[PDB]
């Protein structure tokens, strides 16, 4: 599954 | 900047080709970036019919991959090539099948 | 019994004929098993096994996920674009993420992006900290490590989830993962200029590694030998092949050495 957490740069 | 990989390109079948007998064409397209990308199967020049594209992937250098198939049955007499056209070739490039 | 999960992104500006504005696939020991692209806006299984998945939330959960992902995408597209200082045009945003699970029980994870086919920022995620290929990189360095959150919850993601869902998976894809198909072998040679080349392929085995050897007697011939990169088939399987340039006399000196596990011994081949 998936990270939940965004990676926003 | 940004890199500009050409792609090499892979012509095979699924089985060992006999004439005559029903098979998968493959081309394997490899290293190349940026994705943007025309891939053709070419039957004697032209367009095949059936021809599947897997998913995109990419590598550890971020180059692109990609498979296209198409079921074939081979005879003495056709052609078969991969016509590849991407912006890190001078020109669309043809790769052919060997039985 | 090693086994690894895998995602690729690929998130693009100018989108074209086989190329969506944002594309998410998930691997399972290189072979995939999910995907998402942009313009169905769902994710959606690419192999059977993922039928045998028992949580009801699952596709949909991690649909939401996808659709996150993309928007944050299309965003760092935008912003690395006024901070690199370019133009409007064709840009490239990639990042791979997954873990391994090795032999003993041990465990790896990783977290890799990267900008117009260059890398750009990496996890070390036993340092908690990011590499910056770049001054551009570093200011996200910079952002995520005073903010001091991201590389936190990312290794807790690969230490924990990603492994709990890889032996989820592993277990799923048993009968896949396991099998062995046998390469099937042939030899062709060509006569050009007094020159003879022999040519060896492998088709069709199951799973990917295989060494493939040219042999004059038994003898490799190493740097005689061309040989191809290990190609996938439309079913899973691979293909494979290695040329040799011989002098037409030596001929019957000449054996191919396919090496793999559905074979208890090396086949050897001849023309």
């Amino acid at each position: 599954a998936e990270a939940i957490i965004v990676a926003m740069v | 900047g940004q890199a500009k990989a050409a792609p090499k390109v892979q012509v095979y079948s699924r089985h060992p080709a006999t004439a005559g007998t029903e098979n998968i064409l493959n081309c394997y397209v490899e290293g190349f970036h940026p994705p943007k990308i025309d891939i053709a199967l070419l039957k004697n020049g032209e367009p095949m019919k059936d021809v599947k594209y897997n998913d995109m992937s990419f590598g550890d250098d971020w180059t692109f991959q990609r498979l296209v198939y198409a079921p074939f049955t081979p005879t003495k007499s056709d052609v078969y090539t991969c016509r590849v056209d991407h912006e890190a070739f001078t020109e669309p490039q043809s790769f052919r099948w060997e039985p | 019994e090693p086994h690894s999960v895998r995602y690729f992104h690929t998130a693009v500006s100018e989108p074209s004929p086989g190329v969506p504005q944002f594309v998410s696939v998930g691997y399972l020991d290189g072979e995939a098993f999910v995907y998402y692209d942009s313009e169905t806006r769902r994710k959606e299984p690419r192999a059977d096994w993922t039928s045998a998945i028992d949580d009801q939330q699952y596709w949909e959960r991690n649909t939401r996920i996808s659709q996150n992902n993309e928007q944050i995408y299309r965003v760092n597209l935008e912003t690395l674009r006024e901070r690199y200082n370019q133009s409007r045009g064709s840009h490239t945003w990639q990042r791979m993420y997954g873990c391994d699970l090795l032999e003993d029980g041990s465990i790896r994870g990783f977290d890799q992006y990267g900008y117009e086919g260059r890398d750009f920022i990496a996890l070390d995620k036993d340092t908690r900290t990011f590499t910056a290929a770049d001054a551009g990189a570093q200011i996200t360095k910079r952002k995520w490590e005073e903010e001091g959150t991201f590389a936190e919850t990312m290794k807790f993601y690969l230490e924990n989830t990603c492994i709990e869902w890889l032996r989820k998976y592993v277990s799923y894809g048993k009968d896949v993962l396991e099998r062995r198909e046998r390469p099937e072998v042939r030899v062709s040679g060509m006569e050009a200029d007094k020159i003879l080349t022999l040519s060896c392929r492998a088709h069709g085995f199951y799973p990917r590694p295989i060494s493939i050897s040219w042999l004059k007697d038994g003898v490799v011939q190493e740097q005689e030998t061309q040989r191809g990169s290990t190609v996938p088939n439309s079913d899973g399987t691979y293909h494979i092949w290695a040329t040799i340039d011989v002098l037409p006399g030596d001929r019957d000196k000449y054996q191919c050495r396919v090496e793999h596990a559905s074979l208890p011994q090396p086949g050897l081949f001849s023309w």
